[PDB]
């Protein structure tokens, strides 16, 4: 009779360079049919076991008569988002499965500190500015584990913000700074960032 | 082309698609207010029958919907299967 979805389309979460794999499960189909939608761009994916998008890392399955299966290969950050199972039933029947496509931390070195120097009581911003999903949290700490001095100035062993500011600068201030970034997706990284501080 | 079609209740409407079709990529016409599948080339995947894709030799496409309806006023897309895809929009209004 009227087809129906067994169960829901279970959602999936994978670094970068996995495959993803989707399932739309659906009894009495009858003479109906599945489409796949991508959500975020509305982009036709699929219809029945034929593949629309010229996207080579995407493909359809259909081995069992109940169960449509999507595939992402070598997963990419732009295909996390959430991808719909129509059946052309009237009114229509849909089902949203979901990719959250995780992306392990990196800095910029272009949009990021270099090596800088300052004069002795003025100001230095250290920036490190950091990519990856989720967004990576960016800690300033001081390599040789010195506190690094803010405004409270006080001292703290370790400031989270991509923009480290320095102001009022003394000499004893001098030496590495460490940014790191992490997301919880490994691997975490960190630049160097060596400020000198001049008489 | 153009992005505004009128057309009278009850007549049949011709939404032009204003995407050129790429080689032998898909052209797909999708409704907007709901994402629903509407044509995938001359296959229709809506029940509704009024919906027709009408492929032209020089790879402009149309999409027709007879007998138009109230209900059938609002945004349609025309796609092309490129990844990224090629896209055009088009405000069917009833009257
Ligand atoms: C995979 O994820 C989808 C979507 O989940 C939701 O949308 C995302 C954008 C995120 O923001 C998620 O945090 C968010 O929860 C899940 O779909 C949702 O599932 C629930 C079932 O618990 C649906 O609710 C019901 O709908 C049925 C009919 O379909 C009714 O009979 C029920 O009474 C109940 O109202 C909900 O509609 C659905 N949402 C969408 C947009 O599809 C999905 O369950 C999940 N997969 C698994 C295996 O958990």
């Amino acid at each position: 009779p009227d087809p129906e979805f067994i169960g829901f389309i279970n959602n999936v979460t994978y670094p970068a360079g996995r495959e993803a794999i989707l399932a739309c499960s659906v009894r009495n189909l009858g003479k109906n049919k599945v489409g796949w939608l991508r959500a975020s761009d509305q982009t036709v994916l699929a219809l029945q076991g034929r593949v629309v998008t010229h996207n080579a890392r995407i493909s359809v399955m259909h081995q069992d008569m109940h169960t449509w299966k999507l595939k992402i290969s070598k997963l990419r950050e732009s295909d996390r988002g959430c991808y719909m199972c129509q059946i052309n039933t009237s009114p229509m029947k849909k089902q949203v499965g979901c990719i959250d496509v995780q992306v392990p931390p990196d800095i910029i070195n272009e949009e990021s500190s270099a090596d800088l120097a300052v004069q002795e009581g003025e100001d230095a911003t250290l920036t490190c500015k950091a990519t990856g999903n989720p967004q990576p949290r960016v800690t300033w700490r001081r390599e040789d584990g010195e506190m690094i001095l803010i405004r409270k100035l006080m001292k703290v062993e370790s400031y989270n913000g991509s923009s480290l500011r320095l102001l009022r600068l003394e000499r004893r201030q001098m030496g590495a700074y460490l940014c790191i970034a992490s997301n919880d997706v490994p691997p975490a990284v960190s630049k160097r960032v060596s400020l000198s501080v001049h008489h | 082309a153009t992005s505004n079609v009128t057309t009278q209740i009850g007549t049949h409407a011709y939404l032009p698609c204003r995407v050129k079709q790429l080689g032998n990529k898909s052209v797909s016409w999708i409704r907007l207010r709901d994402g629903h599948i509407l044509t995938v080339d001359r296959a229709v995947f809506i029940a509704d029958q009024r919906f027709l894709a009408i492929k032209q030799p020089d790879k402009y496409w149309t999409l027709q919907i007879k007998y138009v309806q109230a209900r059938d006023a609002g945004s349609y897309e025309c796609q092309v299967s490129t990844e990224p895809k090629v896209s055009a929009r088009v405000q069917l209004q009833v009257v």
